[PDB]
């Protein structure tokens, strides 16, 4: 160690999904180094081997019960390619309705049930107490009460989102309704009425309560737009196909780094393991050649998360990444509240500016704006879907094949790669969103995205170091996804 | 009534068993948390963090020794000296799931093994795994810990199975005291440790498509909802759950209507229920 440098370890980091330890070094009241450790491993990539490939679209969902529809989607897209299946148009749209509804669930869950206690004092009973004696909770009595009331209402709203998922997905968590070849249940006129009625309630909550409260709370934490920048580099791999030719997507792919936009080339992804608990000979592999050989005793390693890099770059993923890459128009309420509460004149997302967008609070804003954006996408799919039109084909299992499915989980880019040999899974490799965010150093010593975003985070009180986990929560981590 | 303290520990879970609980309708999860239990430790939702959260759990555990309920989500991996699941750190020493279950398991009133992973090993214990993923009851027994275990399986369970089992146990305790009530809970469990209110009926015997099964009228595509789903892989015939009646997510669907049952509540899930898409 060194005089003036104080180490803080937080394990478990709570109000995230899954098992994470954060270790930071604080000097002069700011984080100067960071290490993130994903401490739980299951090994889905080896569990999957030898199975009927169709089983994958059920097995993979159990990577993560918060974002199972993302894994389902990536898996069925990979299987569609491997099997040569042409998903019927109406099944493409049904898939988008199943998965889009979980974007609404997941963002609402994240802001209210995971993040809002960073800023809101809950009722005086467990699990809302005890907490840090100096929790830095700045809201007025009235705005804090609105936060609590909305937390409670959001418990109902996120449940309704899962009813929306289940209408054509069968149940949730863990849908039955997406398979290779499309979706297993044709939407009926009656069940589309049920989906739209629930959607209207979610839409109203998002527009009237959620998006406004994020900007309003953010306006009491303006300092949190000035920290958490990290590398200011982002990835999007595309998601929600809008046609049957694989071209247009709701979120279009791209990479942003060092102030430059560039296309996404998946051959530039490699996964490093020097600082991860996997065998040394497996380092530096693109996912098509990926290998998962655990090495829990390997010297120097500190995580079960591999370290993915994009042409050597350490990138982040998630709502901020997608909204930055795609640069949509901001919501009406966001444009007004940016002006009224912050003095910011903005029309498109990038009008926030790089510094404020790539910040702790900027990532919460991006997630709220994306939730509003998804409302319009779901409205479009409700207009486009046709009651009664077939949604599935029934392809046979190929003897030998490969496929890759790319999508955007609520927390960021997700791909699944499958290689089939003798009609069974020969290899299955997963590169997930919180893997891109919450990974350790690579073989070159370059930190992961959240590790780097922690640098500079203020810790004026080592005994109440609340901003360390606040920064982490802005990325909405799920370590089940990250490690699998 | 006094809300008993509950600690919810996650091992090799996916958090699906917490999310399914958040979907409870009657009672709502708000009512469960504010009126039914005192959820003192839960890493996904609690206010505090890190060593402070662990210390809080330990202080409650000391005060309510013998009286708290321990929910386990996920399997317990024993390989590599427990290193495949580290759940926290305190006093500058990591805490594995193995360690945590050995610490708190002996002192709980009862352990609720929620989800098929905790109940039976589940996907983390399936073929191709290498972590020594172990079911809660087997781990406790292997380590000499005699605390009663109730299995509430499913991948995930329905919220009503989790909440309903908690309520059944708390009501039994109100009526007969802690020891007598837990004895009554054990009496309503099947041979796989599951409460018979939710797991005592077979899906297939109660399925709305049973007539089609008997007539040999089978669907050849998933979207044909007329025929029986057996040839498409339905495992209803070997599955004990009440999904045919309570259905899922506010009654809007269930697995057999939408696609197939994959047998997710059963001790051999997934391997004994696979391949999922043929008989
Ligand atoms: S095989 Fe499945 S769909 Fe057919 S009657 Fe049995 S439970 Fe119902
Ligand atoms: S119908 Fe079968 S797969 Fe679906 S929840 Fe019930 S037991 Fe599990
Ligand atoms: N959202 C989500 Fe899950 C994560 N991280 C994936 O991919
Ligand atoms: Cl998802
Ligand atoms: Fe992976
Ligand atoms: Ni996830
Ligand atoms: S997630």
């Amino acid at each position: 160690g060194a005089t003036g440098r104080t180490t803080i370890a937080i394990d478990p980091v709570t109000r995230i999904e899954g098992h994470l330890k954060a270790e930071v070094v604080v000097e002069n009241g700011k984080v100067v180094d960071a290490r993130l450790s994903g401490g739980m491993y299951r090994g889905f990539e080896t569990i999957l081997r030898g199975r009927d490939p169709r089983d994958a679209s059920q097995i993979v969902q159990r990577i993560c019960g918060v974002c199972p529809t993302a894994h389902s989607t990536a898996s069925v897209l990979a299987l569609d390619e491997a099997f040569g299946a042409k998903v019927p148009n109406n099944g493409r749209i049904t898939r988008n309705l199943i998965f889009g509804a979980n974007y609404l669930q997941s963002h609402i869950l994240h802001f209210y049930h995971l993040s809002a206690q960073d800023f809101v004092q809950g009722p005086d009973t467990a699990p809302f107490v005890p907490r840090f004696p100096k929790s830095d909770l700045r809201l007025s009595k009235e705005l804090n009460k609105a936060g609590v009331d909305q937390y409670i209402e959001a418990l109902e709203v996120r449940r309704i989102c899962h009813e929306m998922v289940a209408l054509f997905g069968g149940r949730m968590p863990h849908v039955q309704g997406q398979v290779v070849g499309g979706a297993t249940e044709i939407p009926t006129k009656e069940k589309l009425v049920e989906y739209a009625a629930r959607f209207k309630k979610v839409r109203d909550f998002v527009e009237q309560k959620y998006v406004p409260v994020v900007y309003t709370i953010g306006s009491k934490y303006k300092d949190m737009f000035k920290v958490g920048q990290g590398f200011k580099a982002a990835l999007c791999v595309g998601a929600f196909p809008l046609d049957n030719s694989g071209k247009k997507h709701l979120f279009m792919p791209g990479v942003y780094a060092k102030g430059k936009d560039m296309p996404f080339d998946p051959s530039k992804i490699k996964e490093y393991v020097k600082y991860s608990w996997f065998a040394e000979e497996t380092t530096g592999l693109n996912y098509k050649e990926g290998k998962t050989i655990p090495a829990p005793d390997k010297a120097g390693a500190y995580s079960f998360v591999k370290a993915p890099r994009y042409d050597g770059l350490s990138l982040e993923v998630g709502p901020l990444a997608r909204m930055w890459v795609n640069n949509p128009e901001l919501s009406p309420v966001g444009k007004k509240l940016l002006k009224d509460l912050f003095g910011i004149s903005a029309k498109k997302f990038r009008d926030l500016g790089e510094e404020a967008a790539f910040s702790l609070m900027g990532r919460h804003v991006a997630r709220a704006e994306e939730t509003y954006y998804m409302l319009g996408a779901i409205e479009g799919w409700l207009k486009e879907i046709k009651a009664g039109e077939d949604t599935v084909v029934m392809p046979a299992v190929p003897a030998s094949a490969e496929g890759t499915g790319f999508t955007e989980a609520p927390r960021g880019s997700l791909l699944h790669y499958v290689k089939v040999k003798d009609s069974k899974i020969d290899n299955y490799q997963i590169v997930s969103a919180s893997l891109w965010n919450c990974n350790p150093r690579d073989d070159m010593g370059q930190r992961g995205a959240v590790e780097e975003a922690l640098i500079g985070i203020p810790v004026d009180d080592i005994q109440n170091p609340v901003n360390v986990a606040r920064l982490i929560r802005a990325f909405d981590p799920x370590l089940g996804c990250a490690v699998h | 009534g006094e809300r008993p303290p509950v600690f919810w520990l996650q091992g090799q879970g996916c958090t699906g068993c917490s999310v399914t609980l958040l979907n409870s309708v009657h009672p709502s999860i708000a009512d469960v948390l504010l009126k039914v239990i005192s959820l003192e430790f839960h890493p996904t939702v609690m206010a505090w963090e890190g060593e402070h959260a662990i210390e809080h759990m330990r202080k409650v555990a000391e005060k309510f020794k013998g009286k708290f309920f321990l929910v386990i989500e996920g399997s317990v991996p024993v390989e590599a000296d427990g290193k495949y699941c580290i759940i926290g750190e305190a006093n500058h020493h990591e805490i594995s799931m193995v360690d945590a279950l050995k610490e708190f398991g002996p002192n709980a009133a009862a352990v609720l093994a929620v989800g098929t992973c905790a109940a039976y090993g589940g996907i983390p214990a399936a073929e191709g795994s290498e972590t020594g993923a172990t079911a809660v009851s087997k781990f406790l027994g292997d380590n000499g810990i005699k605390t009663p275990v109730v299995n509430i399986p499913g991948c995930p369970p329905h919220p009503d199975w989790i909440v309903g089992t908690v309520v059944l146990a708390l009501d039994a305790i109100k009526k007969n005291g802690l020891e007598g009530g837990l004895a009554e809970v054990v009496k309503v469990l099947d041979s796989d440790g599951r409460p018979t209110p939710f797991f005592g009926r077979n899906i297939h015997e109660n399925c709305p498509y049973l007539d089609k099964y008997d007539e040999g009228v089978m669907s050849a595509t998933f979207t044909d909802k007329v025929g029986c789903r057996y040839d498409l892989g339905c495992k209803g015939p070997m599955t004990m759950a009440d999904c045919f009646e309570r259905k899922w997510n506010g009654g809007v669907n269930w697995c057999v209507q939408n696609a197939v049952c994959i047998g997710c509540v059963e001790p051999d899930f997934p391997d004994g229920k696979s391949p999922f898409y043929q008989a």
